[PDB]
């Protein structure tokens, strides 16, 4: 059983989705268009930093966050932007076409479509496995809300300064999650485990997300056509 | 800097 | 009369604008689409863009500019891109409606449109103007392309080093655009100065440009709307 | 900086 006050937290959760994320992906029409080597990266550096904006949106709603230090939320932001973002994609993740379908035709993306922006299969295939795996959980809504805010609140993401407190913030999250499980999930009995090693996952495409953007990044050619929302999030400037 | 991330952060 | 040394300036000027400048405009196609408040800024912050982009293009075909030290073709450029894209522009600007039309509909923009991007009628009005005045000159293809280069190689802008090297090169490219005139130009008399004093009314609209760019770009949800090419051009670092 | 000029400056 949950308090009114672990029951408000995922209320305010979920509510911060969905301010944060159209179902309708009205807003992909103002993107530079999509064109099906390297001809989709205007389009998705387009929608990463949409994304990303939004990703900011929401953490600005996780109760605690906007009470954390600007330097922390910096922080915070950096290290899980790109995980935030590989998470709330699940949601337009389709398992009968491995696709990521956006609304209309010409926002349906498949792995030939996000290999068309300089990253490669190294990071692609661990992607949409990921996905595919992630899928397969059946996750309730509210299940999906918590694990971006447990993702964003991790206190062991460099330059975070107030550990204590975001610690304290992850580990009633987590909490939140394991009781709401327990409770409204049927048959979930290894679920929380599996939803804390694909913590771990996104670690790892953080890793080498990282890796591929450095050497993307380092050729002006590429880099001239990101947004400098990305630039500065994905950079490595520090506070 | 973060010029961008400190003004959408409000 | 000129010598073959004028004559191949011209047509090595000629070549550099066509090389750079599309008159189907097919590439716009590729902007964040436009939108008919700052609805239109993301599809004009791309198209000015790849508008400085082409101008880096056709600097670095104009006899001298290759030669001259990285440090003054940058400074050149940010000093002269807006007034570049300005008086190229000039070539898809009608005088019957007043608009810039670069082939279909969805790219044919008027005060109305231009004037959604942050922009005010301080800078719109007095641009518009200009384009009607230098419209009605009738000027040929090569007074087009030399009255181009002569603005861009300017010795008097900001940052330059090899004023002596810069200044002879303008001075020879302003000879040759009187040649040009008095020989191939019916009633061209007057024109020249005509010619000179629209790189007046350039360096007037450079700085009401200026001044507005500064106050925009000062917040950052606008400049955030911005490319990095745009940033580093129109902005105030130094080399 | 300006690593893009510099860069398309060839
Ligand atoms: C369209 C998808 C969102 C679905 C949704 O919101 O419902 C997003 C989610 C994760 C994103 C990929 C992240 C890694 C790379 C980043 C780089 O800047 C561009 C390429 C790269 C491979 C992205 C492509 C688009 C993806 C698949
Ligand atoms: C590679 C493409 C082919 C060119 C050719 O074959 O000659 C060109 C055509 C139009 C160009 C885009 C223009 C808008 C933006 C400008 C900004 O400074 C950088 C990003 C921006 C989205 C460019 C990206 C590269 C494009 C898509
Ligand atoms: C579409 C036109 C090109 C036609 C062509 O190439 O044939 C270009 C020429 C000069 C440009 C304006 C320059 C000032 C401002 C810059 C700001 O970043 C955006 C707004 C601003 C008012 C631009 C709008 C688009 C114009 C009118
Ligand atoms: C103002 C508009 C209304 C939103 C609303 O009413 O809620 C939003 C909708 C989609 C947004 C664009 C998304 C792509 C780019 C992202 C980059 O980080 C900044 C530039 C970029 C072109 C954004 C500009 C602002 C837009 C046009």
């Amino acid at each position: 059983m949950l308090s009114d006050e672990q029951m408000q937290i995922i209320n305010s959760l979920v509510e911060a989705h969905h301010k944060t994320y159209d179902d309708s992906y009205s807003d992909f029409v103002r993107f530079r268009p999509p064109v099906r080597r390297l001809s989709m990266l205007p389009h998705l550096a387009d929608l990463v930093s949409y994304s990303i904006q939004k990703v900011i949106g929401f953490a600005k709603m996780i109760p605690g966050f906007r009470d954390l230090t600007a330097e922390d939320q910096i922080a915070l932001l950096k290290s899980s932007a790109i995980e935030i973002i590989m998470l709330r994609s699940n949601q337009s993740f389709s398992l009968e076409d491995m696709s990521w379908s956006c609304g209309g035709p010409d926002f349906k993306y498949c792995i030939n479509d996000v290999t068309k922006a300089g990253h490669t299969l190294e990071l692609l295939e661990p992607l949409v496995k990921f996905q595919v795996g992630l899928k397969k959980l059946k996750l309730h809504e509210e299940e999906h809300v918590l694990l971006m805010a447990i993702c964003l609140l991790s206190p062991d993401r460099p330059g975070v300064q107030d550990h204590v407190r975001i610690e304290a913030l992850q580990d009633r999250l987590c909490d939140v999650l394991q009781a709401y499980i327990r409770i409204q999930h049927p048959g979930g009995r290894l679920l929380y485990a599996k939803m804390i090693q694909k913590l771990a996952d996104l670690r790892s495409l953080n890793e080498e997300h990282s890796k591929q953007y450095r050497s993307l990044s380092f050729q002006p050619e590429h880099s001239m056509q990101l947004t400098p929302l990305v630039l500065e999030v994905f950079g490595s400037e520090v506070s | 800097g973060h010029k961008i991330l400190h003004r959408l952060l409000q």
